């Protein structure tokens, strides 16, 4: 039973889905399970009471949105099961879980208990013939067509750097922080309360993400922007009310480089990228500096790569050629590589079959991933 | 002491019992 | 026992009744109990001494009229029991109370004691098999065919704006004010005494309602009409004596928008419509502005809808699509939706049965309405 | 110029005033401006046309009251200028603003624009020699004499919990809600209308506060109190008409614990207290649990601290010593600590002088507070 396998790029913010050997993921929607805040009195209302995908994006104001997945660590399993059931349902894919093998994605250095429970869901609740969990950094390199390179990515949950050299991922040189898009949006929300405009509700949180996506830019010199007075640019909400954002728009994404602002003494994106290159072997460092691949959502800030370069110029050894490559399709780079990995003939050897899982269990899944 | 509002017999605090 | 159920659209000014699945209510009559002032010396007179419906409208001058219901809250319960008995009697419906289920209507945020006392009357004095109390806003949307939209209504009793988005009524955004048609008619009478043509008797009060219905208009700019001098247009009374109305015609319905004139600091219709939309969540506000439904008799003033839009343009955020829709039969909006709701098969599940009331009591009625 | 400084404890509900180095504030009055509704035909009336303090409390019925501050955020700046002028005037303090340094108070995480405009008022309109702004939690701990303490406060506007440990206020562990005494009083008013007794005017609103202050208690188990039938206790108005309160007395303060009753998903008082201790560092949690201090007026409900213990026992880790402390003088705890802070010799270093304000501006005020 070797049908066209399904690639599901998991993540805290957004969940991409689709079939192998496609150019772009056709089925992208945000990873959350909205449930109604108000009491349905009238008949002919929205049926079901559990809303995932575009219906949730259309009817945000009704639904109390809550995310099941934080920092690449699923908290609520019942919600993730309903999301994966929605992916496979007739509203999006129009296929059965029994036909196709699955390609799953997870962030590196996650809990092994979550990986086991992920496999239990796909093998037992859904009746998948073969599952395969893989890393995001390896898939991003598949999408670019490279073999060498450090992979700085920044989704909604996790920011991590994986140094890989000619198809040799170094697990001990991996760095990781739990400071990413969601924490930047949460830090922006807190700053807008200091400005004046509060967005306390859970549906109203999605407005802060929309402000962060559109109206934010990373300044090169933060001390110079702090001394100067801002212009206070405007932004229109979904209602119509105007909002002067002020200095919060540039100070909000600075969380990624300075994680002491939120109150969590970590490295930062630029330090993680240097640390990953430093922890790797001496002869590989110069090739790892030249090949740096960007990915995820929080790399799409304005002047992000300019600041990332300037930070590497500050930290790294002098007279060394830095190159921070960035594709066009940075959000879908992790999915595209999965679709490439799925299409290859080697894919049949990498996966965990259903029969193999029934015999061994979790140990076979831990062996095949690494 | 003087002033309109006070509470009589709430106590200063409510504490759980200390175990060994 | 599932007979063709009765709809009783309750109201302070007018009461409308009939059966389920009918196009228009056949039995529309005013909600009051006229009792004779004068002594009956001569034989062959009007018998009964308690007049309801067309007999009371025909013989106004004899009868000391008194309304049992003020602001959707019955004070005189004995009179409402006599009205409901008159509805069921051979003079109007020609049916038994024991056969048919009842669809009663009440305004939102009323006293719960009146709701229990309403149920006691229908279950014990009349022997109803099943009763159901509903809201005026939900029924108006059933009549139109929509699910979305704010329902601004203004009868003789209450003015209230209930925001409902896709079959989800929000109970904490329901605005209400006791400033409706009866208070406008009372304010018109007080103005006509200032003009010269005073009225005092209860039969004579209904002439002021007839003046309010016919010869009144809401100006767009009230300050401009105040500076200009009126023409003093005429109106002929039921007797024959002419009355030059003057500025009392246009300043009377201004009470609905300016409740400071009667001497009671409330919101007003236009503020209630905006406040109900503003109390809801951010994403639903623009859809609630696009769908505004008018209802009741006090929305039928000349230039009322034009003034409502001007007030919404003033208060609401700029560059938003406003649309104040309405039915053709604005007085029969709530009844038609009830007749639709009654004829649905789900109506059997919604109601409070007689057996369920005898077991539980008031708690089961408070569990089923809201 | 170092005279005996003034301590203005701001707040939406009540404003306390007086001099430094005192046991209790001499000048306590509610924070609102009263202006007359009606016309003054007869001479020898109450002069001024603006009523603040005991005159406004005495003559409520005339005055259309309006609160300048909502949730520790002054909306009407002209009204607060009149109140602060009234505080300084001969009717209360009997002193000039030019002599004494000022100690101002604000809730944490407020708009910075309001803090700037507050400083502008005290430095420009009034001619203050030196101003200082402080937090509620730091002042509450000064009054008790502690350094370690989580300060769960609950005023009229804001509820929050700042976890301080040995003179180290953690700014990122601060949890805040805009649900407090005013919203509970507004929620009680809505229930009383559902019971039967309607209140609408601003003078009439303060009766609902007086009912909330007197006859309200927090049930230890709300589901048990729901299933049981209440006793329906009485209350006498200034008019003399009796009011059966019923279940609304115990259900009103449930807004503090369940903020889903008003229809606005927040954390709640008990969750804010736990979340503040959880957001702080690992080793500080057990000391923060042991030192939980209460303050503000909405902590004075009957069985509030008992229920707040039970909620902490439900949420927090098992076998930990919980101690919710609460002084005799909870209402004036914030003022007492300000008077103690003002009396200390370090106070001269912390403040912002008028000369320093004229040179730098708003930036110097933002630097000195944090």
């Amino acid at each position: 039973i070797a049908n066209q396998p399904v690639v599901i790029d998991n993540g805290s913010g957004v969940i991409k889905a689709g079939f192998a050997g496609d150019q772009i993921p056709k089925y992208c929607f945000p990873n959350y399970v909205g449930r109604p805040k108000h009491v349905r009195v009238m008949a002919g209302a929205l049926e079901g009471d559990i809303f995932i995908g575009p219906k949730a994006e259309e009817h945000r104001g009704l639904l109390s949105i809550r995310y099941p997945m934080e920092h690449g660590i699923v908290k609520d399993w019942n919600d993730m099961e309903r999301i994966w059931q929605y992916v496979y349902s007739k509203e999006q894919l129009q296929t059965f879980s029994e036909e196709h093998p699955v390609l799953l994605t997870e962030a590196p250095l996650n809990p092994r208990k979550n990986r086991e429970r992920a496999a239990e869901v796909f093998f037992e609740t859904f009746n998948v013939p073969a599952l395969f969990i893989s890393m995001q950094a390896v898939l991003s390199l598949y999408a670019t067509g490279r073999t060498t390179g450090v992979v700085l990515d920044s989704g909604d949950g996790v920011t991590h750097a994986v140094p890989i050299y000619e198809g040799f991922a170094m697990p001990h040189s991996i760095m990781r922080i739990d400071i990413a898009g969601r924490d930047v949006s949460r830090f922006l929300r807190l700053y807008l309360r200091k400005e004046g405009y509060d967005f306390h509700s859970s549906s109203e949180f999605e407005i802060v993400k929309a402000i962060k996506e559109r109206a934010c830019y990373l300044s090169i010199n933060p001390q110079k922007d702090e001394t100067l007075e801002t212009e206070k640019a405007q932004y229109y909400l979904p209602d119509g009310s105007t909002i002067e954002i002020g200095p919060s728009r540039f100070r909000a994404p600075e969380l990624l480089f300075r994680p002491d602002l939120i109150g969590e003494e970590s490295e930062g994106i630029h330090e993680v990228l240097v640390f990953a290159i430093q922890k790797s072997d001496m002869d590989l460092r110069r090739t790892l500096f030249s090949n740096i691949v960007l990915s995820g959502g929080s790399t799409l800030f304005k002047g992000f790569g300019d600041r990332l370069l300037s930070e590497v110029k500050k930290l790294a050894p002098k007279d060394v050629k830095i190159r921070i490559s960035a594709p066009q399709e940075r959000l879908y780079s992790t999915w595209i590589g999965g679709s490439i990995l799925a299409s290859l003939d080697t894919f049949k050897k990498m996966w965990v079959s259903k029969k193999e899982y029934e015999e061994d269990g979790a140990r076979s899944i831990h062996r095949k991933t690494f | 002491m003087a002033d309109p509002k006070y509470a009589d017999l709430p106590g200063i605090a409510r504490n759980e019992p200390d175990v060994y």
